[PDB]
């Protein structure tokens, strides 16, 4: 249903839908161990989207 | 620790390293999330380490190139020569 | 060290960086193995 959109995150929604689908080819693409997975700012370090 | 079992008391690779991973070991129990990131860091740098040590052990201190070469030699007929001649001079035992 | 003083706190870092048994050994053995 057309109706699932967020409404609040229709602005940003495909933003939010291309980000996610970058970082869901990154961590599905077998990447080589990147250096760009930083021992420093954790995700849990980071600030959570909340 | 099987091998120094029976190899003369040889330390750790690691060796007073082990406590140092036991200190950090010991900070991500200070740790009040449990972070999987870090702790496969740690295990990777132990890992790396031991793999490191393992190696020069494996390849200079007890000689897998030896070994590799005879099996060539003699498993894989790497003395191709030496087992046709040998062959020669057998068949007569081994064709029974 | 072990359990000795108060405020000190090393005395059983070994302790809990170490299981007992294993603490154990590594304490006894060692200067065991030099006088053996």
């Amino acid at each position: 249903r057309q109706h699932t959109m967020v409404s609040f995150l229709k602005p940003v929604l495909k933003q939010i839908i291309m980000a996610g689908k970058s970082m869901q080819l990154l961590k599905n693409l077998q990447c080589a161990e990147s250096t760009t997975c930083q021992a420093g700012a954790r995700d849990a370090e980071r600030k959570s989207l909340y | 620790e099987n091998q120094n079992v029976n190899l003369t008391r040889k330390g750790s690779i690691l060796k007073n390293q082990e406590d140092t991973f036991a200190a950090e070991l010991h900070r991500l129990k200070q740790q009040p999330l449990f972070s999987l990131v870090d702790f496969e860091q740690v295990v990777d740098r132990i890992r790396s380490t031991v793999a490191e040590h393992l190696w020069k052990l494996m390849v200079e201190e007890s000689d897998l190139l030896g070994q590799l070469k005879i099996i060539k030699d003699f498993y894989l007929l790497g003395r191709g020569e030496l087992f046709q001649a040998f062959i020669d001079t057998a068949q007569h035992m081994l064709k029974t | 060290p072990q359990v000795q003083s108060a405020a000190d706190e090393t005395a059983v870092q070994l302790s809990e960086l170490l299981t007992l048994p294993v603490l154990m050994k590594r304490s006894i053995t060692a200067p065991l193995a030099a006088h053996i």
